């Protein structure tokens, strides 16, 4: 079976999402996020030399194929530059990838 | 659910000049649970992941009988395999 699984859900912080502008007017609204979950085959093995460990570590990532602009409904007036909208990478399938393991604030 | 098994591995060292010598090691292999979502508020990925890793191991030394100088090789071998944080 597919080593992952895809499903749109609502993150609690994004349930509903709040975003503020200058002069303190806020736009809120639920924002569904793409969720990839599953069981990726992983392994750790000892090797020669340095580093002595090798990690075939993989997590359920999504296959980004587009970008989604959700907007926020319940908007306070004067919503300016940054808000009324937000950009979310979007796809339709999940794969086992180690990219979510490299960007630890690098 | 999860699963992370210890597996025996026979590895053959075939270095030109040095004697052919086999080594029996153990490695971890399995399927652990993980889920990831692109967090645009932080503009990165939010990960909550398990990976089948070695919690404890044991270094294995061996001499490699080479014609131009014997060598000393060091390899870790698994003792307990388990699904643990991928980042630690």
């Amino acid at each position: 079976g597919k080593e992952c699984e895809f499903a749109m859900r609502l993150v609690p912080g994004f349930n509903p999402l709040r975003q503020v502008d200058a002069n303190g007017k806020e736009c809120r609204g639920n924002v569904e996020l793409p969720f990839c979950k599953g069981y990726c085959k992983t392994s750790e093995s000892g090797t020669h030399g340095f580093p002595p460990r090798v990690q075939n570590s993989k997590v359920c990532t999504l296959v980004t194929t587009s970008t989604r602009k959700v907007v926020l409904d319940d908007c306070d007036d004067g919503a300016d530059e940054s808000v009324k909208f937000v950009m979310v990478p979007h796809g339709t399938d999940c794969e086992c990838s180690a990219v979510p393991l490299e960007q630890h604030h690098s | 659910n999860n699963s992370c098994k210890k597996v025996g591995v026979e590895e053959l060292i075939n270095e030109k000049g040095c004697d052919l010598m086999i080594i029996r090691i153990n490695r971890c292999r399995g399927h652990c649970f993980s889920f990831t979502f692109p967090n645009p508020l932080t503009k990165k990925y939010s990960v909550h992941a398990k990976c089948c890793r070695m919690v404890e191991w044991e270094m294995l030394e061996t001499e490699l009988k080479c014609s131009k100088g014997n060598r000393n090789l060091r390899i870790p071998s698994a003792t307990q395999c388990e699904c643990f944080d991928c980042l630690v």
